[PDB]
């Protein structure tokens, strides 16, 4: 299951 | 950039016994970046029906690949992996060993 | 015995020839179950493994959704890093991402990861604690800040201890004939003489699972590590995994010789010795 939360950019 | 050469080994899934289905896996790893060439020999002739798992990559960050494809050793029949990397002056041509 | 999920996350720039290339897969310990190949026609997270198939299509449209904002984020990363070096735009370059957490025996959380890497080089990387964070250089510094200031370690932390633990469980138990399963090596011994003098001993370890293994050479109890070759333990396509270490013995020694074999199916450290 991903990581459902939005990934904040680098 | 870091340049990191790939690890090469030709074996096949079970062992070898002549007349007997098998596959013939190629495994690079250890390489990096992930651009590469895996090309599977037959007797010189380089394999069309070849099929690879997905890019991943090892806790240190270096991919790795398996490359396979179906087939039936014989005692005449000879194999290798051809490879091509960055990393690589040369393609490094592996020759499939039974008892490695 | 113990288990682990991972995502790993690749991310190659192509200059000049349109979007980077974007690859994610995913591993419950040594076996991948889904993967997404910008590449691909289809543009969906595909099944890898029999007992993740089941999934209905709820499954299937979510996961694939949350993998393309995964990869539309890391196409926005690799021009912020680009940036961050002042590097020109017609180089290539590489991100990439892993996570994902560790269970014990009693399928309790152990430990999560998250980390990034730039060129082969980590770049950021969420400690232990899962509270705080690794910046070798300036540029992952700014990338701290930033994160820290949008509380991305504390988000993070909830995935790795509640989703992420709780959907690894979820995996062991719908696909429990392969996931939970134990395969012993099978073992067995070639002899070759290499010439006149000497013979080549190789130790095998076949179809076993998971791969974690040791497998080491002794002469008269003695450990020959660097006189060993050990090959990378290796997939052999079916689920199962292979490795052999060889020794070089001198004509009439193979007695003084013993394999010894360490693998989660096995009771007991397996001996073994030409005779």
């Amino acid at each position: 299951r991903l990581y459902q939360n939005p990934t904040t950019y680098i | 950039m870091i340049q990191r050469t790939p690890k090469i080994q030709v074996y096949s899934r079970h062992p070898a016994e002549n007349g007997k289905s098998n596959f013939l896996n190629c495994y690079v790893s250890g390489f990096h970046p992930s651009d590469i060439e895996v090309d599977l020999l037959k007797n010189g002739e380089r394999i069309e029906k070849v099929e690879h798992s997905d890019l991943s990559f090892s806790k240190d960050w270096s991919f790795y690949l398996l490359y396979y494809t179906e087939f039936t050793p014989t005692e005449k029949d000879e194999y290798a992996c051809r490879v091509n990397h960055v990393t690589l002056s040369q393609p490094k041509i592996v020759k499939w060993d039974r008892d490695m | 015995g113990s288990h682990s999920m991972r995502y790993f996350f690749t991310s190659v720039s192509r200059p000049g020839r349109g979007e980077p290339r974007f690859i994610a897969v995913g591993y419950v310990d040594d076996t991948q179950f889904v993967r997404f190949d910008s590449d691909a026609a289809s543009q969906r997270m595909e099944p890898r493994a029999p007992w993740i198939e089941q999934e209905g299509p709820e499954y299937w449209d979510g996961e694939t959704r949350k993998v393309k904002a995964h990869s539309q984020t890391h196409r926005v990363d690799l021009g912020t890093l680009r940036g961050y070096y002042n590097q020109s735009e017609a180089g290539s370059h590489t991100v990439q991402r892993m996570y994902g957490c560790d269970v014990g025996s009693d399928w309790r959380f152990l430990r999560g990861y998250h980390q990034y890497a730039y060129d082969g080089k980590d770049y950021i990387a969420l400690k232990e604690d899962l509270r705080s964070w690794t910046a070798a250089d300036m540029a992952a510094q700014t990338t701290k800040h930033k994160w820290e200031a949008a509380h991305v370690a504390e988000q993070l932390r909830a995935y790795l201890e509640g989703t992420c633990v709780e959907w690894l469980r979820r995996y062991l138990e719908n696909g429990k004939e392969t996931l939970q399963r134990t395969d012993a090596p099978k073992t067995h011994m070639t002899h070759h003489a290499v010439s006149d003098h000497e013979a080549t001993l190789r130790c095998w370890a076949l179809s076993f699972y998971p791969a974690e293994i040791t497998l080491t050479w002794q002469r008269d109890g003695e450990d020959q590590t660097q006189d060993t070759e050990l090959v990378e333990t290796r997939p052999a396509g079916d689920g199962t995994f292979q490795k052999w270490a060889a020794v070089v013995v001198p004509s009439g020694q193979e007695q003084r010789y013993t394999c010894h074999v360490q693998h989660e199916g096995l009771p007991k450290p397996l001996t073994l010795r030409w005779e």
